[PDB]
């Protein structure tokens, strides 16, 4: 929530679920990435 | 360096001889005789200019009430109609049956769509309007993204069809009747005649995006004008995708707003300030509107938000009233999120009596809270939205103009009368129109006061096209000279009837495409803007065509004799001359007609030539077996009979005319007999000059062809070899020379073009013209231009014969009143023949600007093709420039100074020409070069707008309009 809450402001029309917007949401995505499952997408958005 | 005296000798004879030539050689003075010898084949008949604008005003009253009468016929059937409908909704056992548009007319699909059947329709082939109509049905058009098959499509289909009898009656009772349509509130477009849409959404690859809800005549037909004030939230937490998603919003927001309309963006976060230069309400036309959606794509989302700031800066602007306004609606639009802020304060500060209405959109997909917004829209009389995607922005941002209307419904039949629109250009393809609207209203359970819910919006709006060829056929423009004419003015400024108002759209700025970001098949939007093209804009501008133009927009009538520019037809001259307006009101409607006519022009001639055997021996001599005798004859394609067409090939055309004159008796009971027998009684009188005068001397000295134009529409070109040559236009009332020859008292001279492609400097000549001017009882009268082709050869021999061929110590050029050159001393000028002096020698015409030999006058075209720029064609603005002779003296010597040169040079202007002759020191002497000076139209993009809007043109808007009534419901939020 501190490095990513709030930078996802793309100005595409892509969807990203997997954001860090607020504490469930950045719950989920923490699980989703131990369990390893599509973390490098999560990744890029991070990156990006 | 040669003296005064002998320069000016020089000049003496040079324009002795070359006016000798040409009026010896052209027979003015013959032309003159044979129309003063007759005098009684014809008749002089006057133009009462009150009397004619007043007989044309009542018959575009008129027209425009056939037009009424037949609106509220419509609109009544169709109150009475919908007001007996069962609302069922089962429809796949009772089809309706209905012929959908832009359905492939191929009889092998067989579509049938469950619910509804299809109509196969026959499709006659027409006239008035340029495509297959076809006149026993009604046609359907349904936007592509709505579902024809829904309960609310299949119930609209279902009591539209009662449209189909009062389409008929309206048509019959006046068979000059263009398009009728009834647009619903739900999409549809139900039109008659029947004919197939333009596209088809997937059988070609475009794909159509029209909506009759944004169509500007039902947008006026469906509201009032309003004070409009889009209020955008550029805090920090927009940024993203609804920050672009708000940009697209109040883009096809701003494109729901006319001329009406006045408009300003802000823009708050923690600070509320101006989108753009603005800062008040500015008039919402396709310029401000340029500078608005310009504004609104440079947005940057930053900041904490604040709405108190926000709407406090709205409501100040509100209240403004030192500007120019609308005065009718006051309402504000909140492009936003969401937030957890309501504002009460300032609503029961600002509008405690709630004037303004509120309609607050949430753009976007976000999880910020609605519920203040929602709240901010129901507490002030407006009304909410949500914006989700690129789809939803169309229907959500048109759909306010119901929230608008609730007063029009309830101020009940004082709300229903007929507007008319502003031009547009016709979407089946018909060229300029306006069209007529009129509102029609629900009115189910109406006689018992039982539902009153959905009876506060109205069904749709009823149209009915009116062409603007149909209103040029109530001003006939042939008993005028090639310079007199109509137009007419809306109370807005803008003009309904122009000479110079062409069937394409408005530019604004410059355009510049990007063709590496274009897909090579996605379907780019045309065009949706009416023509709007003001009077100032139209002509040049004077300060008494202002005073004018003020004068008849509020409905006055009167008279002004004045002594003006005017632009050549070519934009290329501008000359003098004395003009009289005589203007009146449309006593109907709010237009305004003018009429503009030319003393000299107060007379013209009506032929009276009724005998068989005059008559005879005239259509004779324009025949092609033998041109020998009178030279290549053109024809103007006038409307002599409503048999046969303009042809645009003059051969056809010339074949068609004798042929009928003669396959058609005399008697001629389709057609207009004053024209033809002026052409007839035209011919003969140029025949007359053809055979007795120039056939005598086949071959002058220097002349290539000889010429006659005249009224009646009759051309002659003597050798019929030159008749080849000949590019002027056979409707003598758009040949650019003959209405200049008409304004000057002398020999005009025409400049050839430059680098066009066509034999056009050396082959064909120079052309001098002088127009005739005869007089029958005192009265003065030019009906015809006689004329010349001055062969250059011949020219450059009288015109060397101390300073000589190519020599290098000085120039000796010829110049016409516009700065072209037309006869130098290099043998390399002389190649670029009618080409601007300033082109090729800048220095010197700038000079010669400075010390006042010309002057010149700048406008602006805002109907022009354009070559994108870089950031096939586009609409653009171009700039123009026109030289012309402003110091009436004769002689100018004098020195032209670079810096550390010298050039002395002597001008002096030929009299009773319009020619200037320049002598001065060389050119390769001084290498000084400073820039072309150019004299084209130069793709630009001002004036700017910025600064209009602090001192704009006088303009009167309606006076009724409905706004807060108090039995509105605004239970709908």
């Amino acid at each position: 929530m501190q490095l990513f809450g709030g930078r996802y402001d793309f100005e595409d029309t892509e969807v990203r679920r997997s954001n860090f917007d607020n504490f469930p949401q950045a719950l989920i995505s923490v699980f989703q990435v131990l369990t390893g499952e599509d973390w490098n997408s999560v990744m890029y958005n991070g990156i990006m | 360096f040669p003296s005064a005296v002998t320069i000016k000798s020089w000049v003496d004879k040079m324009q002795e001889d070359l006016v000798t030539l040409a009026k010896t050689a052209s027979g003015v003075h013959q032309l003159v005789d044979i129309y003063e010898k007759y005098q009684d084949l014809y008749t002089v008949e006057p133009n009462n200019a009150r009397q004619l604008v007043e007989i044309a005003a009542r018959d575009i009253e008129k027209l425009l009430s056939n037009r009424s009468k037949a609106l509220v016929r419509l609109a009544l059937e169709a109150e009475k109609v919908q007001a007996a409908h069962q609302w069922r909704e089962d429809f796949a056992s009772n089809e309706v049956v209905y012929y959908n548009a832009k359905d492939d007319l191929d009889p092998e699909k067989n579509d049938s769509e469950p619910g509804s059947q299809r109509i196969k329709p026959v499709f006659i082939d027409d006239a008035n309007f340029r495509r297959q109509v076809s006149y026993q049905h009604a046609a359907v058009h349904i936007p592509t993204d709505i579902y024809e098959g829904s309960t609310i499509v299949l119930n609209e289909l279902n009591w539209t069809s009662a449209l189909d009898d009062v389409f008929k009656k309206n048509r019959e009772e006046d068979p000059s009747l263009l398009w009728q349509v009834f647009g619903s509130a739900t999409g549809l477009a139900r039109y008659y005649p029947a004919s197939p849409w333009v596209d088809n959404s997937r059988t070609p690859n475009k794909i159509d995006l029209y909506d009759v809800r944004r169509r500007p005549w039902y947008i006026q037909g469906a509201a009032s004008p309003k004070d409009m004030l889009i209020l955008v939230d550029v805090s920090g937490s927009v940024s993203g995708l609804t920050l672009k998603l708000i940009r697209t919003s109040v883009s096809e927001m701003l494109e729901t707003l006319s001329d009406d309309d006045f408009v300003n963006v802000a823009s708050f976060n923690s600070n509320a300030q101006d989108v753009s230069c603005f800062q008040h309400l500015v008039q919402a036309n396709v310029r401000n509107k340029k500078v608005l959606k310009d504004a609104v794509n440079n947005i940057t989302a930053k900041g904490i938000t604040d709405y108190k700031k926000g709407f406090s800066f709205a409501f100040e602007q509100l209240l403004n009233y030192n500007v120019s306004r609308a005065n009718c609606n006051k309402i504000i639009m909140l492009f936003t999120d969401g937030g957890e802020e309501r504002a009460q304060e300032i609503f029961a500060k600002y509008n405690k009596d709630k004037k303004v209405r509120v309609f607050t959109f949430s753009v976007g997909q976000h999880n910020y809270d609605r519920g203040p917004i929602q709240w901010m829209a129901c507490e002030n009389k407006g009304y909410y939205y949500e914006i989700p995607s690129i789809g939803a922005i169309r229907i959500n941002t048109q759909e306010y103009l119901d929230v608008l209307g609730r007063p029009m419904v309830l101020a009940g039949d004082k709300a229903k009368q007929v507007q008319w629109t502003n031009v547009y250009l016709d979407a089946l393809e018909l060229g300029l129109v306006i069209t007529g609207t009129l509102p029609v209203f629900n009115i189910t359970g109406q006689f018992e006061n039982k539902t009153n819910l959905k009876n506060q919006l109205i069904l749709g709006v009823m149209g009915v096209d009116v062409s603007l060829e149909d209103i040029k056929r109530l001003t006939p423009r042939f008993t005028l000279c090639p310079n007199g004419y109509y137009f007419a003015i809306d109370p807005n400024g803008y003009v309904l009837l122009h000479p110079n108002l062409q069937p394409k759209p408005i530019g604004v700025g410059i355009p510049t495409i990007n063709l590496r970001k274009r897909r090579p098949n996605v379907q780019n939007p045309k065009s949706q803007e009416p023509v709007t093209l003001d009077f100032l804009d139209a002509e040049l501008e004077n300060d008494i065509k202002v005073e004018i133009r003020n004068k008849m927009i509020d409905g006055e009538s009167g008279e002004k004799t004045f002594r003006t520019l005017v632009k050549s037809q070519d934009e290329r001259y501008i000359d003098k001359g004395n003009r009289t307006y005589t203007w009146t009101p449309v006593n109907g409607t709010d237009y305004s007609l003018a009429l503009v006519l030319p003393t000299y022009s107060f007379y013209y001639i009506k032929a009276k030539i009724e005998e068989t055997i005059t008559q005879a021996r005239y259509s004779e001599t324009l025949k092609p077996d033998n041109f020998e005798e009178s030279g290549y004859t053109f024809l103007a394609p006038r409307d002599y009979c409503s048999d046969l067409k303009p042809s645009d090939n003059n051969t056809e055309f010339l074949l068609n005319f004798n042929e009928f004159i003669d396959r058609k008796t005399p008697n001629n009971p389709s057609c207009n007999t004053d024209l033809i027998n002026r052409v007839l009684l035209d011919a003969g009188f140029t025949n007359e000059l053809v055979q007795n005068y120039w056939s005598k001397q086949k071959n002058i000295k220097g002349v290539k062809a000889r010429f006659v134009v005249t009224d009646g529409g009759i051309t002659r070109v003597y050798p019929k070899e030159a008749g080849e040559n000949w590019q002027e236009n056979p409707e003598t009332y758009e040949d650019s020379f003959y209405k200049r020859s008409l304004d000057n008292d002398n020999y005009v001279f025409t400049a050839p073009y430059f680098n066009k492609s066509g034999p056009g400097a050396y082959e064909s000549g120079i052309m001098v013209s002088k127009a005739v001017e005869i007089y029958i009882q005192g009265k003065l009268l030019k009906p015809a231009v006689v004329g010349i082709k001055i062969d250059v050869n011949s020219w450059i021999e009288n015109f060397t014969k101390d300073c000589k061929r190519n020599s290098d110590v000085m120039d000796c050029v010829i110049l016409d009143d516009g700065g072209f050159l037309l006869m130098a001393n290099h043998d390399d000028y002389t190649n670029q023949i009618g080409r601007f002096f300033g082109e090729i020698d800048p220095s010197l015409m700038r000079h010669l600007v400075n010390i006042s030999v010309y002057a010149f006058n700048k406008s602006y075209d805002y109907q022009s093709v354009c070559e994108p720029g870089a950031a096939s064609k586009q609409s653009c603005i171009t700039e123009q420039t026109q030289y012309f002779f402003d110091n009436d003296s004769k002689s100018f010597s004098g020195v032209l100074d670079c810096g550390n040169c010298s050039r002395i040079f002597h001008v002096e202007k030929l009299m009773n020409t319009n020619l200037i002759f320049i002598m001065v020191e060389s050119k390769g002497t001084c290498p000084c070069d400073t820039r072309l000076l150019i004299q084209a139209e130069q793709t630009s993009d001002g004036p700017d707008p910025c600064d209009m809007v602090k001192q704009p043109r006088y303009r009167k808007g309606p006076d009724v309009c409905f706004d807060n009534n108090v039995l509105e419901d605004y239970t709908d939020c």
